């Protein structure tokens, strides 16, 4: 997918 | 508190920001900071950033201190000097600011580990905006992203707290955005903030 996380990066 | 595009304040359209120099456009007391960027060992240019203290004071001040060296742990400054961009997704955004570990795990702020979301006033309505990376509600830290396209699906989940100023800033953003990446969207050659400060 298009998220902007810090730790568990997802699609 | 989210504003629609028709309700946006003066000074934050793409055209307005590209006319910006070293002084803020949205509010006269907004700080302007800069990053000098190296792509590998090549100086790529400067990104100038207005921080929207008028709309997101805690988020702006966190970023500002990390640019100037004013935040210390037991007298040792820590911040964005030497920090990298560890996740780059063409046509989406460039993500960086993990000075802790350089891999996306860093979660330190000037307030402690994490700090709350301020009001979600501005949408991710265009390229060239600064927004907080997080891992869910109220988990802001040191990481950030610069939008490389509109990303309104992030609205009300990430605080938009600044904008790049001037055409050179966006040229540098586009250069970073287009570097070769691995399967995890990590650049194959490092992208580093070699110098940073306040203007």
């Amino acid at each position: 997918x298009l998220l902007v996380t810090a730790x568990x990066v997802l699609a | 508190s989210l504003l629609s595009e028709s309700e946006l304040p003066a000074g934050i359209s793409y055209a307005e920001a590209m006319e910006g120099g070293s002084r803020p456009l949205l509010h006269p007391d907004n700080p302007v900071v800069f990053f000098d960027i190296s792509i590998g060992s090549h100086e790529a240019g400067r990104i100038k950033i207005e921080l929207f203290k008028n709309l997101a004071p805690k988020s702006a001040e966190n970023f500002r201190q990390f640019c100037t060296g004013e935040f210390r742990q037991n007298q040792v400054p820590i911040g964005y000097k030497g920090a990298t961009f560890h996740r780059i997704i063409k046509n989406f955004m460039i993500q960086g600011g993990d000075f802790v570990k350089g891999d996306g795990t860093g979660r330190l702020s000037i307030y402690g580990s994490s700090f709350p979301d301020e009001a979600f006033v501005l949408p991710h309505f265009r390229s060239g905006l600064l927004s907080l990376a997080n891992s869910g509600p109220d988990t802001n830290g040191c990481q950030f992203f610069i939008t490389c396209a509109k990303c309104d699906w992030l609205n009300r989940k990430h605080v938009v707290f600044g904008q790049v100023l001037g055409k050179e800033s966006m040229q540098v953003v586009r250069k970073i955005e287009h570097v070769t990446v691995d399967g995890g969207n990590r650049p194959r050659i490092p992208v580093t903030v070699t110098q940073c400060g306040e203007l």
